[PDB]
């Protein structure tokens, strides 16, 4: 299965952009669904999660700027940010959860810088 | 809460040799943790899951095992295209949820 | 005529929290004050009831739920919340009236080198509404494509093993919890 990811470029401080990620073999209404983010030349972290039901849980760091949906119509995820200049300076991966642990299904990511 | 992270860091491996990475987690462990493989400038890949369950297109090459806090992983074969980087994480509770810890970084 | 509060905490095996016990107490002198002398707590709450004033109340029904969860997982249990306990295996309604018992079993529960035979739902298409309950094991759907009975890929078992050992965590611990809900069972 493929998550092709869209959306990104160069957004102001305090602007706003939002990302879809398109699946196509997995239902997006279905999986644990989960956004990763990852600086340049440094580790992994984790932003969002969006279960089969109306849940959704934020990390400390992303909690009340960042904003997840879910369309069964075009079987996408979206993302909404409110950026900040370093909240926001990295490639955004999304990923399905197979035995509520692991993430195989990983996409491209998207550069997504502020300036 | 608990934190993660890898004892080698920065490791010298030449293609003869094996490698063996091993990752800890304070205040111990279920037996649920992943391991990652990422190429620079790709997204990375599930290499490892649960308990040395191994994946479908993952070679037999690569085998982890472990048990309670001390974590690892090791490659057998010679390794012919030098890999990069290896990740752990552990599924947690309400306020962190998935913890990724340093990562790790073999070469030539 | 007391009530059979005994036998619900004392049980030598409880079950998971995907298939919950419950027990509808009713025609029987409660005596609450038994659950503090004998079995230490850890996590004692009630909601729209008095711990101290609970013997000098009379109700219809006292139901009893007990099942097994995870230390940091109990918390969980409690109205509203989210997450993968409350919404998938077993939800409280928002407005309770009753008794939430949790304490620890890390010395009897955990087994020598596994206790696989503990799981719960990880996988459900929606919700669940309050005290509700699901014991199928059906191989659930990923993806548009029909689903086999053969797991595979994109197909999966719902249910998941939790793993219990001594030297774990104090997070990962095995607990138990007991939850008393409210509705002739007057207590002395």
């Amino acid at each position: 299965v493929q998550l092709v990811e869209s959306g990104g470029g160069l957004v102001q401080p305090g602007g706003s952009l939002r990302l879809s990620c398109a699946a196509s073999g997995l239902t997006v209404s279905s999986n644990y669904m989960n956004w990763v983010r990852q600086a340049p030349g440094k580790g992994l972290e984790w932003v969002s999660v969006f279960y089969p039901g109306g849940s959704t849980f934020y990390a400390d760091s992303v909690r009340g700027r960042f904003t997840i949906s879910r369309d069964n119509s075009k079987n996408t995820l979206y993302l909404q940010m409110n950026s900040l200049r370093a909240e926001d300076t990295a490639v955004y991966y999304c990923a399905r959860d197979h035995s509520g642990h692991a993430l195989d299904i990983w996409g491209q990511g998207t550069m997504v810088t502020v300036s | 809460d608990i934190q993660m992270t890898q004892s080698p860091s920065f490791l010298s491996a030449s293609v003869g040799d094996r490698v063996t990475i091993t990752c800890r987690a304070s205040q111990g462990i279920s037996s649920y943790l992943a391991w990652y493989q990422q190429k620079p400038g790709k997204a990375p890949k599930l290499l490892i899951y649960a308990a040395s369950t191994l994946q479908s297109g993952v070679p037999s090459r690569f085998s982890g095992s472990g048990s309670g806090t001390e974590f690892t992983l090791t490659i057998s074969s010679l390794q012919p295209e030098d890999f990069a980087t290896y990740y752990c994480q552990h599924l947690n509770s309400y306020p962190s949820m998935y913890t990724f810890g340093q990562g790790t970084k073999v070469d030539i | 005529n007391l009530c059979p509060f005994d036998e619900v905490f004392n049980a030598t095996r409880f079950a998971s929290v995907y298939a919950w016990n419950r027990k509808r107490i009713s025609n029987c002198v409660a005596d609450y004050s038994v659950l503090y002398n004998f079995a230490p707590f850890f996590a004692f709450k009630c909601y729209g009831v008095s711990p101290t004033k609970l013997n000098d109340l009379c109700f219809t029904n006292v139901y009893a739920d007990s099942f097994v969860i995870r230390g940091n997982e109990v918390s969980q249990i409690a109205p509203g919340q989210t997450g993968n306990i409350a919404d998938y295996n077993y939800k409280l309604p928002d407005d309770f009236t009753g008794c939430v018992i949790a304490w620890n079993s890390n010395k009897l529960d955990s087994k020598v080198g596994g206790n696989y035979n503990y799981r719960y739902r990880l996988f459900r298409k929606s919700n669940l509404k309050p005290f509700e309950r699901d014991i199928s094991t059906e191989i659930y759907q990923a993806g548009n494509k029909p689903c086999n009975g053969v797991a595979g890929v994109n197909c999966y078992f719902p249910l998941q093993s939790y793993g219990f050992r001594p030297t774990y965590g104090v997070g990962h611990q095995p607990y138990r919890v007991v939850v008393l809900s409210f509705e002739t069972v007057c207590g002395p």
